[PDB]
């Protein structure tokens, strides 16, 4: 019994903060042995400490940058918008969506990231006008466009591997590039966190130096290292 | 061609056909009578059963079909508003609620309900630990209360403490009572017969228990010093980035509702399917659980790992081809058009898509269809289009579909990389349908693996 | 019992620990240059096929460990401990103690220096002009023409710079995490299972920064190794299939200078198990090409055996001998290339292996140019016959540009 | 198998959400109870998987 | 510390290399305070012990 008790109380009393909320009044309920009846506390969690994901995070204000995305099932567009709220803590100013829908309308300041898939070698439902527009019609020039390209692919798709992503791309350049980040690919059927993270760290810094990079978001990784003992 | 359609009764046409318990598995039987296609009258009402990949594919063809509320999705509106699950897609709310909470299911976003998950899933791995020899584990009710926890606290900060409960939450009873209300009106030749009044009375009831419950998360929240920068954090701060606005107070209740069912109901019941099935296959469990031994190496799964088990995705997808656990959705023709060269439609008539029938269309699935087997999807990429549709289709899918199988996927994982299990009563399927479908009374024994522990000292 | 450190690097990549079972030169006395042949054996639970790849995890070797060391004022033996509470790609041992050579092994010393490095660098700079020049480094073209195009790295910046008051500690923890090299197996497992051999080609010169000799880093530490030594590596299998055909009859041409020979070893080692186990073995042509026979003919005795017994048909290609015209294997295949193109007629399987930076795309051009002679069709027309060539699965490429 | 029992208190309060409380006298008796049940016999009364009291209990 | 003749005794005795790293462990407690669970090189663990103590039965 005491060992039990002195097991038990310990690791309440390690472990939460007690409160007697009703303040509540002993009575004493009996069945032979005697017992606390109608006795309630609260107790707060002393998380032994854990609270901790919160930003000094101030959002997309601060230059231009806008993300296009060709998506079909939102891979593709789920980045894209993830992209725009990174910007936005880095002090962008971002405006989000599709390709086909900017098609002709590339900015000609700050800097256009395209997210893009394929389909069996095509653009998505949302990308296709953008594409044409891009293959036959050049004559529009893409002059000033300072762009960057992040490919959603899948490897089960063999010859056609990253084919949208990569005609836009180079295709772009071709037209008049102001490529500041090179393109960045994502395989569902590996690490495509890995490679969209590789992209992403390389592409802030790229675009950074070349200009930005200031409107929130500690210029400062403000990231430690460890050098202990 | 005309279409087929199945018995009549003079001038209820085919509306007692829905007077069962398990409508969704009449209406199977029907269509493997009938074939890709059949007409469904009732006294004013018309819709139109498709079963065929075939016809399917130019259902889920957005330019022609849009969404539809089934008779099943007007009565649930009733408690889920214009929520997205129960919203017309040209109603404002649906793609302003669409742009705020998508942010919710990112990449990022799952990396960070991880943790939570895993605390859910802790409880119930040690739940199984901790019965008694002989014991026995109720599946779905486990699983229930695993799927409820993991929403409540990964979407709300909300703790429902399902496994310090023996029975089932208040939430579920109601839940399960609302639900089953729904599917019995879908039969009722007239529903302000006086005769229901206790029916409404009831419904009544179980809106305000699971009403009651969200006025108190958003009370926490309230009280929550919030960044919980969850689902409930997005509901009451994002922003939509088209009209600029946020969601107000009265449709924040109905997503809460909307996510609190939709986001448990459905994930519980394909557990359940697949521990069913592998119990069932003995050759594929212990593949399964191979690969969960394999790659679970540390004492909680990361979630890099949880990505890393293929072939228990491929169970999971599996058991959702034979027993979609949401059966059904709806459509409307935007324009007249022609279905598949041969059945001519008038703007604004409806079709059901009846998905566990699509999912055994021999065209695509060979001669096989009835059998479990995983290695089906071993290339997803194989699959053709609108072949395949557990999560509904394009801009209307799933918004879960990621949290649900991740959540899914780490708990059958850690089941299997703990216990053996056991078919221990020799389970005949019964299926329960609650407009979702469940095994009922699907219960197995687990063995521990005390991922090995038994010691010695001796007692010499 | 005996363990070694378990590296990340080496859990990422399934590298277990194991012996060198010989090591040895195989260029001539006197040549200035060195190719080593190593071979390793393998634990049971391990196993190759011809054409896969060896994946190295290497050491850094002395003379860089004692630059560091030296910049910092550091004895190698100097035990410490790091922290720092955000991620870590650098895969470095945190909040355990170890020593400073150590910690060396666990990063690249010899990278190009990156942006971040530059500004790090810059920040602890109390000499004005010098941190003006290092910051001159972060324009566009500057970095090209004056880091990347000469590969200037941090530790290079550093002993030029003897005041820029970075430590050690901040260093170590802005590099990159060590990376495998592959080597191309060089033996068949049809002769041992469990014994693999490699060829490497020892990386050497003056380094293109100016600072002083450069040293590759996994070349050298193989290149330094003798028996019983151990080495922790990984079994890797290219993407791109190299293996020989299924039918020991169907022809081959192989195009392998240098240490670009080094699959073609373990194929001539297969086809002689082969015939060996009374199968019958089909044409097959080897194009090696190198400096001369009195310094690179590498493997020259067995490749002369296994022509004499009939396993291959050997074409030699020098680029210096006295008195003879620079040759090249490109040059020799187009003096061959009726009987080459109609061997691929025949159902032949090409294979380029060695240098893909220049030798590669000679030989493919030339391939295709004694295509459109004989064939007397375009060059468009000879790039699509290429095109499907590769699409069967018959023309194989296992190059890199080191 | 006391630590095993005294985990599942402490995890039944670290679960609660904001403002519930605790029943103490009852959670206490479910924590002896699972604990002499289990360290005496090897029979686990589940007691925290409960919201009645158990019947051997009552 | 142990001096190196005597550690190079004890190496030479087990035909071991000084820096040869190796892992111990046991289950049962240990008054002899060594690291256990880790990995520590032979000249090391020798620097955690007495090695001229009189012989124990
Ligand atoms: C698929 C594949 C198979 C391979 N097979 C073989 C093989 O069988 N045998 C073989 O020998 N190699 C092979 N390699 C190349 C091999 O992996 C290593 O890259 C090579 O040994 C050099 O690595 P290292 O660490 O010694 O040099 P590193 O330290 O990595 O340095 C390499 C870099 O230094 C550059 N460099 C060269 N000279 C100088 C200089 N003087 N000043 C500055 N920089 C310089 C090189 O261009 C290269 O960029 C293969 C590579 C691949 C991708
Ligand atoms: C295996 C588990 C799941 C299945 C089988 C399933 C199935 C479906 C289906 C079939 C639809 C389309 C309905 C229609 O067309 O009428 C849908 C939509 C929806 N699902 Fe899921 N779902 C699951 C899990 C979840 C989860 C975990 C969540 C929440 C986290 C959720 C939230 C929703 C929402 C909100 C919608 C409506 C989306 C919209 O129209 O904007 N689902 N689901
Ligand atoms: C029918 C189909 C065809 C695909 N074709 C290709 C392709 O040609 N090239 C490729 O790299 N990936 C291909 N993929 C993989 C998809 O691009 C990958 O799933 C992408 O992440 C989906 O992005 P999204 O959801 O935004 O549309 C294909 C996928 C499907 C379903
Ligand atoms: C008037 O007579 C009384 C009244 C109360 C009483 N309470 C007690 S205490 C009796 C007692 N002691 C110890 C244990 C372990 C126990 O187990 C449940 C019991 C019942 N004796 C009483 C006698
Ligand atoms: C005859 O009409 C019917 C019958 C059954 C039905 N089952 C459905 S499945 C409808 C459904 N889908 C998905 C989710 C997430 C969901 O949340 C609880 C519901 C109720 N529709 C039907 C229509």
């Amino acid at each position: 019994a005491l060992h039990e008790a002195t097991l038990v109380l310990g690791m309440m009393l390690k472990h939460f903060d007690f409160e007697d909320h009703t303040n509540y009044e002993l009575d004493i309920k009996e069945t032979l042995t005697l017992k606390p009846e109608g006795f309630v506390v609260k107790a707060k969690s002393k998380k032994i400490p854990l609270k901790k994901v919160r930003k000094k995070a101030e959002n997309a204000h601060n230059t231009p940058l806008l993300v296009l995305y060709g998506s079909n099932m939102g891979t593709a567009e789920g980045t894209a918008r993830d992209l725009a709220d990174i910007a936005m803590s880095k002090g962008f100013a971002p405006q989000v969506a599709t390709l086909d829908s900017h098609a002709g309308n590339l900015p000609r300041e700050g800097a256009v990231l395209i997210v893009t898939a394929s389909y069996n070698g095509h653009p998505p439902d949302n990308a296709k006008q953008f594409v044409d527009w891009l293959d036959q019609a050049s004559a529009d020039e893409v002059k000033g466009v300072r762009y960057s390209v992040f490919g959603c692919g899948d490897k089960n798709w063999a010859t056609t591997y990253q084919k949208v992503p990569a005609f836009i791309d180079e295709t772009l350049a071709a037209k008049g590039a102001e490529n500041i980040a090179d393109r960045g690919e994502a395989d569902a059927s590996d690490d495509f966190e890995g490679t969209y993270e590789e992209w992403r760290e390389h592409m802030w810094s790229d675009v950074a130096a070349y200009f930005n990079l200031d409107i929130e978001n500690s210029e400062d990784n403000k990231s430690t290292l460890s050098l202990q003992f | 061609k005309e279409m087929p359609q199945p018995k009549t009764f003079g001038e209820l046409k085919n509306l007692p056909l829905l007077n069962t318990d398990k409508p969704v598995q009449a209406l199977m039987k029907i269509a493997d009578e009938l074939g890709e296609i059949f007409k469904f009258e009732a006294p004013g009402r018309v819709t139109r059963y498709l079963s065929s990949q075939r016809l399917i594919k130019e259902a889920c063809d957005e330019s022609r079909f849009d969404k539809n509320l089934s008779q099943a999705l007007k009565f649930v509106r009733d408690f889920f508003g214009d929520g997205l699950f129960t919203s017309w897609t040209h109603e404002k709310n649906w793609k302003k609620a669409h742009n705020i909470l998508l942010p919710s299911f990112s990449q990022q976003a799952m990396k960070g309900y991880h943790a939570m998950m895993v605390d859910i899933a802790v409880q119930l791995v040690q739940k199984w630990e901790r019965l008694n020899a002989d014991e026995h584990i109720e599946v779905p009710e486990d699983m229930t209360r695993l799927t409820l926890d993991t929403i409540g606290l990964c979407g709300f900060n909300y703790r429902f403490n399902s496994f310090y409960r023996d029975q089932p939450h208040p939430f579920i009873t109601s839940m399960v009572r609302a639900l089953d209300e729904a599917m019995n009106k879908l039969q009722r030749a007239n529903p302000d017969d006086p005769a229901y009044d206790e029916n409404k009375r009831q419904f009544q009831e179980d809106i305000k228990v699971m009403n009651d419950l969200v006025d108190k998360i958003i009370a926490d929240r309230k009280a929550s010093g919030e960044q919980s920068d969850d689902l409930l954090t997005h509901m009451l701060n994002g922003k939509d980035p088209e009209t600029g606005e946020p969601l107000d107070d009265e449709n924040i209740r109905y997503q809460i509702i909307t996510f609190l069912i939709a986001g448990h109901e459905t994930t519980s019941g394909l557990l359940s399917f697949a521990l069913y099935f592998l119990v069932k296959n003995p050759h594929v469990l212990q593949k399964a659980a191979e690969e969960a031994a394999r790659v679970l190496v540390d004492p909680v799964p990361s979630y890099k790992q949880v990505k890393q088990l293929k072939y228990v995705g491929m169970v999971l997808n599996e058991a959702l081809r034979l027993w979609p656990t949401a059966p059904a959705f709806s459509l409307y023709a935007k324009e007249d058009t022609v279905l598949g060269g041969e059945y001519p439609l008038e703007k604004g008539d409806e079709l059901m898509v009846l998905i566990p029938q699509l999912h055994r269309d021999k065209t695509i699935w060979g001669d096989d269809v009835e059998e479990f087997r995983p290695e089906r999807f071993e290339n997803p990429s194989a699959i053709p289009q609108h072949a395949f549709k557990p999560f509904g289709n394009g801009q209307r899918a799933c918004i879960g579909q990621q949290f649900a199988l991740h959540e899914a996927t780490l708990v059958l994982g850690m089941m299997l990389k703990h216990f053996d299990f056991e078919d221990h009563t020799n389970y005949e399927l019964d299926i329960k349908e609650t407009l979702t479908l469940k095994p009922e009374g699907f219960v197995v024994k687990a063995k521990s693996k005390k991922i090995p522990l038994k010691k010695v000292r001796k007692k010499a | 019992v005996d363990s070694a450190a378990d590296m990340p690097l080496a859990k990422m990549h399934g590298a277990f620990s194991t012996n060198v079972v010989a090591s040895k030169e195989l260029q001539q006395p006197g040549s200035a240059r060195s190719t080593r042949h190593l071979e390793i054996e393998l634990p049971k639970e391990a196993s190759y096929q011809e054409g896969d790849h060896l994946g190295v995890i290497p050491r850094n070797y002395e003379g860089i460990v004692n630059r560091v060391t030296a910049r910092f004022g550091l004895d190698a033996s100097q035990q410490i401990r790091l922290e720092a509470e955000e991620e870590k790609l650098a895969h470095l041992p945190l909040a355990k103690t170890v020593s400073v050579e150590e910690l060396l092994q666990y990063v690249e010393l010899q990278d190009p220096v990156t942006r971040t490095q530059l500004r790090a660098m810059a920040a602890k700079t109390v000499c004005p002009p010098h941190k003006v020049e290092l910051e001159a480094l972060l324009e566009k073209q500057a970095y090209k023409e004056q880091v990347l195009a000469k590969r200037l790295t941090m530790l290079e910046l550093l002993e030029k710079y003897p005041a820029c008051e970075m430590k050690f500690s901040e260093f170590i923890a802005l590099l990159p995490s060590i990376r495998p090299r592959y080597y191309s197996i060089s033996s068949s497992p049809r002769v041992d299972e469990k014994q693999a051999s490699i060829t490497v080609s020892v990386v050497s010169g003056e380094a293109w920064s100016g600072y002083g000799e450069y040293k590759g880093i996994a070349s050298n530490y193989l290149a330094e190794l003798q028996e019983g030594d151990t080495i922790t590596c990984f079994i890797s299998t290219p993407q791109s299939e190299f293996t020989l055909p299924k039918d020991p009859e169907t022809p081959l041409i192989m195009v392998g200078p240098g240490t670009g020979v080094a699959p073609f070893r373990g194929f001539v080692q297969a086809r002689k198990q082969l015939k060996e186990q009374g199968q019958s073995l089909g044409e097959a042509h080897l194009y090696f090409g190198c400096r001369s026979p009195h310094e690179d003919y590498l493997y020259q005795e067995e490749l002369e055996n296994a022509q004499s017994e009939g396993i291959i048909t050997l074409h030699t290609a020098f680029s210096r001998m006295p008195n003879q015209p620079k040759t090249y294997v490109q040059h020799v295949m187009e003096q061959d290339g009726k009987k080459l193109i109609e061997l691929l007629d025949q159902g032949a399987h090409f294979y380029i292996c060695g240098d893909g930076s220049q030798m590669a795309p000679a030989v493919e051009a030339t391939l295709m140019k004694s295509y459109a002679d004989v064939h007397q069709v375009s060059e468009a027309d000879a790039r699509l016959w290429l095109q499907q060539l590769e699409e069967k699965g018959r023309y194989a490429k296992d190059v890199w540009a080191g």
